[PDB]
């Protein structure tokens, strides 16, 4: 599945010796909030084929090279950094909530920037 | 005699240059040239102040060390003896304790200067 | 080439910069007010002002954007519209390799929530802000001047503050201390209206009123 | 049209009560700012210029006008607590350098074309 | 295409560490900067021998403005304001009025030297060639009025340094 | 010595004395500052801040707000220091 | 003679000064990268017995180089206040010498005059290094027309 890498690289980004399973774990806890979301929310659709796409991905490859290539998402750790991101987002994406529509029409003349 | 005369002589020189340094260049001076200096603008107040440093625990035990140093000055003289093996043995003994004092000094945080 | 001067123009950028537009004004329909891609495939987002927060907070941790570094942040004052004040977000995505352009609106007296929580580096730039401008910004740690002097009064960018300023500076001996006066300039600054009077570019001819 | 969100103050009774303290916190360091840099005016000329700043920003009456001035003379309370203005910055307040403009249409008819 | 600039680990053969603890106690790379500042000293200093040995420049220097004239004697400036309007510090002021034979020239033409930046704006704006940077850069002075010129001035640096300016455009005139 | 509130009377007449902007002779015991004395609200922040200093500890802005007489400095002093009579 | 007297100990003097001024860097903008050229080998300012000392105390001459923003106008006073009074300012650059570029600007004050006396005047935009040594050597020369100590004697 790909020898342990001596560091990633980046300062602080420590190394996951068991990266599979914390991928697999945040995606699900990705589609457990999605839940949370109601489907005509562009944001459930769109995340959940993201990480549909993702999760069926992770637990097809066990390599960790392939899984890095194929995801093109730079080093593995990077991922779990990353959907960790796309976790707190959801959450916080639920309490302000932007399915509603606009909030108000700006003035008639804000934009169109010639003077 | 001999060694007060040059000590003498020693300060005269410099308590002339000193009376030729504040006399020779006259002052046209105020109350601005004889600000403190702070780099440029006005000083919070300071310089004065309780500034404690970190080293006090090092600072202290030098105290303790050149005790060590004044009781083993007196080995050249020490080594002009009948019983060398009595004078080596104690010799190296006040070493060892010196050694040993500053080995567990060293175990003990100690030399390490605090944040 | 046919065209050894004007620039040449992407529009694989453009139709990538565009459905991503798309895509962004459908995630977040409360505060994407209008999107706009520039001939030279530049991507603009126009949201709500209260919107400052949540946009930016999707762009910097969404999957499909991951823009996670602020360029810059800055406004233009254009008195002429009802918020003068006009906030413009730099943001550039590693990952992705693009960068994305939001901008809010703002009166005079009307705070904008820092994004001082999504982009620790916006710190510096909203004091600037508020500095240059007035913009007043809620939350923000430690608002407060940054590059005008201390004790300045008015705020330099607004189009209706002089150039010159109101007060220069100047060493008065009787005081024994540098002093603050009205300002006297020696030559005025000689205003050129170089605009010539015959339209310049058809395209962005604005209709009639 | 005539109502949009405010600043700190729901109204000017809030709006006040920040004025007051902000007072408070200006009439009490006077004399320790006056201590601090050095000034050579006394402390009593340094609460009524607090009191007539305050004062000449009188005819405001918009809730949110009167939170910006209060958090911009946090600021100056600020700047001036922790040394940041200098003597020059203080005595700006006190316009000394510059000759009183007299004020009857008469001595300005006299001087320019003034309005 | 990127390099890791750090990331060499040591090896730890007997060898190695060594070389490493002889490195440490017997000082070698602090001798090693020793001993190239030594080398340093017996080399060739490269200060030059200022003023007799002034500093290299090129024909395209700028520095000292002046008007220059034509050949015949009367100025080439024809207060056309170019340089004017196109000084970026604002530091050109220029007055015209007709002359008395006709064709006119500036009756003020002032370069204000402290507010100036030399950015040489005004010799490419100039149609005629007149306002030219000369080669002169040591014309500091002691009082600030000193450096506030005007046509004055100026027309007598066009005709000081124009055994100069003179070969300078003649070298440079096929670049622009 | 316990504090009586004859003590407050006195020293709160005492620190009014020395305010500038004040007149001794209709300064009374429910003299208002607004109504008889002719002070501002501003003015009236100086006396509780004289009122705080030279009797220690400090009074928060709450009180100093509606409290307008030396009657109502006197007896909430009173229960602020515990002097209950 | 006590006129010759006094002249040839004013030489003295004179020379002394002239023959060790200490800058006090107030490197304030791309004025001061230029002045630094100087100090580089190409140059070298040391050679002339002038040499870079901190601490203003311990200097002679300023050499303004760069922007006098209105901000730090206080500190230019307080650090030329504070030099032991055989003391010059040199003014490097248009920006230093009477605003310059930013002579409009609503922050720069227009010319580091009206903050402290000057001396020689550097003019560039930056003055090349070569220029601000001519300059360093101007100020040389005004040290060395000082009538000090004859006028003390003709007082
Ligand atoms: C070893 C050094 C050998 C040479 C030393 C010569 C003396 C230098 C002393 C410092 C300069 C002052 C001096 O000579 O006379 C002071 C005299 C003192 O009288 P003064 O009135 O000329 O002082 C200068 C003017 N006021 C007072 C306004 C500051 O000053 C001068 O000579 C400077 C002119
Ligand atoms: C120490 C050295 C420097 C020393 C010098 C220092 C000078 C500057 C100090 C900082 C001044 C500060 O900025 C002032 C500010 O923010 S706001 C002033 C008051 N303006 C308002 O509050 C608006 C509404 N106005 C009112 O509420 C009424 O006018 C009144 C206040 C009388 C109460 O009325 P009531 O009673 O009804
Ligand atoms: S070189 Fe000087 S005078 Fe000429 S355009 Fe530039 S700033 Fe103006
Ligand atoms: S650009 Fe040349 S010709 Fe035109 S006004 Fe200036 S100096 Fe005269
Ligand atoms: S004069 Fe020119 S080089 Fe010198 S500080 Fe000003 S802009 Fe910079």
């Amino acid at each position: 599945a790909g020898l342990l890498k001596k560091t990633t690289g980046l300062v602080g980004l420590a190394v996951c010796e068991t990266p599979h399973e914390r991928l697999k774990i945040l995606y699900t806890k990705i589609l457990d909030v999605l839940g949370q979301i109601p489907k005509n929310a562009a944001y459930r659709k769109y995340t959940e084929q993201i990480t549909n796409e993702k999760l069926g991905m992770v637990k097809a490859e066990p390599d960790v090279k392939k899984l890095e290539e194929q995801l093109q998402g730079g080093q593995i750790e990077e991922v779990i950094l990353q959907a960790e991101n796309e976790l707190s987002l959801a959450r916080k994406m639920l309490r302000w909530k932007p399915w509603e529509p606009l909030v108000e029409e700006p003035p008639a003349n804000q934009w169109k920037w010639p003077i | 005699m001999n060694i007060m005369l040059t000590l003498l002589t020693n300060v005269t020189l410099a308590s002339l240059l000193v009376l030729i340094a504040f006399w020779l260049p006259q002052l046209n001076a105020y109350s601005e040239k004889t600000s403190p200096y702070e780099c440029g603008f006005d000083p919070m107040g300071s310089a004065r102040l309780p500034f404690s440093m970190k080293f006090f625990l090092v600072a202290i035990t030098f105290l303790l060390f050149d005790l060590e140093i004044a009781l083993l000055l007196p080995l050249p003289w020490a080594s002009q003896t009948n019983n060398l093996k009595t004078m080596l043995t104690m010799a190296l003994f006040l070493l060892i304790l010196l050694a040993a004092s500053l080995a567990y000094e060293w175990t003990q945080k100690g030399l390490e200067w605090a944040e | 080439d046919t065209r050894p001067t004007i620039r040449p123009r992407n529009d694989v950028v453009h139709k990538q910069l565009s459905a991503f537009g798309q895509y962004v004004a459908e995630i977040l329909p409360k505060y994407v007010q209008q999107v706009q891609v520039s001939c030279f495939n530049e991507l603009e987002i126009f949201i709500h002002p209260d919107g400052v927060i949540p946009v930016l907070t999707f762009l910097r941790d969404h999957t499909n954007a991951q823009f996670k570094s602020l360029a810059d942040l800055t406004a233009v004052d254009v008195p002429t519209r009802q918020n003068r004040f006009e906030i413009v977000y730099n943001l550039l995505s590693l990952r992705f390799n693009s960068q994305i352009r939001v901008k809010t609106y703002t009166d005079e007296l009307t705070p904008i929530e820092s994004s001082v929580t999504v982009y620790k580096a916006a710190n510096w730039y909203e004091r600037e802000i508020w500095d240059m401008f007035g913009v007043f910004f809620a939350n923000h740690p430690d608002l407060r001047r940054i590059l005008t002097g201390y004790g300045f009064e008015g705020h330099p960018f607004r189009k209706d503050f002089p150039l010159s300023g109101y007060v220069e500076l100047r060493y008065d001996d009787e005081v024994k201390r540098v002093v603050a006066e009205p300002v006297e300039l020696a030559q005025e600054f000689r205003k050129f209206d170089l605009n010539s009077p015959w339209e310049a570019f058809p395209a962005y001819r604005q209709p009639p009123e | 049209g005539t109502s949009v969100k405010p600043i700190f103050s729901r109204d000017m009774n809030e709006a006040k009560r920040r004025v007051r303290e902000l007072y408070r916190a200006w009439y009490r360091e006077v004399p320790n700012t006056v201590h601090l840099f050095q000034l050579d005016i006394s402390v009593k000329q340094g609460r009524d210029k607090v009191r007539e700043m305050f004062m000449k920003n009188a005819h405001v009456t918009d809730p949110r006008v009167v939170d910006l001035l209060v958090i911009k003379g946090k600021m100056e309370l600020e700047e001036t607590i922790n040394v940041w203005k200098q003597r020059t910055h203080i005595m700006r307040f006190f316009h000394e350098t510059e000759a009183p403009r007299p004020t009857d249409f008469l001595s300005k008819f006299y001087v320019g074309h003034d309005p | 295409t990127y390099k890791f600039v750090n990331m060499r680990e040591p090896s730890m053969d007997m060898k190695s560490v060594t070389d490493r603890a002889a490195q440490t106690l017997l000082w070698t790379e602090l001798v090693r900067g020793l001993g190239m500042t030594l080398s340093y000293l017996f080399r060739e200093p490269a200060t030059i021998n200022y003023p007799f040995e002034k500093g290299p420049l090129s024909p395209r220097f700028r520095g000292e403005h002046a008007l220059r004239r034509y050949p015949s004697g009367e100025e080439r400036c024809i207060a056309c304001k170019l340089c004017e309007a196109v000084c970026p510090a604002q530091a050109i002021t220029i007055e015209a009025e007709p002359r008395a034979d006709g064709s006119r020239r500036t009756t003020r033409y002032d370069i204000d030297m402290t507010k100036c930046i030399y950015c040489g704006f005004c010799q490419e704006a100039c149609p005629v060639d007149a306002i030219v940077e000369g080669p002169n850069f040591e014309f500091s002075t002691e009082t600030h009025e000193e450096l506030l010129y005007n046509k004055e001035k100026l027309l007598n640096n066009g005709d000081k340094w124009e055994a100069e300016i003179a070969a300078n455009i003649q070298a440079d005139y096929l670049y622009r | 010595p316990p504090l009586t509130l004859e003590a407050i009377k006195d020293r709160v007449l005492y620190v009014l004395k020395l305010y500038d902007k004040i007149d001794p002779e209709k300064l009374s015991v429910n003299s208002h500052f607004m109504k008889d004395l002719g002070l501002d609200s501003l003015d009236q922040v100086e006396i509780i801040m004289a009122m705080e200093d030279e009797f220690g500890f400090e009074i928060p802005d709450i009180d100093a707000e509606k409290l307008m007489c030396p009657q109502e400095i006197v007896d909430y002093i009173a229960d602020k220091k515990d002097v209950y009579e | 003679r006590g006129e010759y007297v006094v002249a040839k100990l004013d030489d003295l003097v004179n020379w002394a000064r002239r023959s060790s001024l200490w800058p006090m860097t107030f490197g304030l903008a791309c004025c001061a990268v230029e002045m630094m050229h100087m100090a580089a080998p190409r140059y070298d300012m040391d050679r002339f017995g002038v040499v870079f000392r901190a601490s203003p105390r311990q200097s002679d001459v300023m050499i303004v180089a760069g922007t006098l923003t209105n901000k730090m106008a206080p500190a230019l006073r307080k650090v030329y206040d504070q030099m032991p009074e055989p003391r010059y300012v040199v003014s490097m650059g248009s920006c230093a010498n009477g605003g310059g570029y930013y002579h409009y600007s609503y922050s720069v004050v227009r010319g580091c005059d009206r903050i402290v006396p000057v001396d020689i005047y550097v003019p560039g935009c930056p003055p090349t290094a070569e220029a601000l040594l001519y300059g360093i050597l101007q100020l040389q020369r005004k040290i060395k027309r000082e009538k000090r100590l004859r006028i003390w004697y003709r007082r």
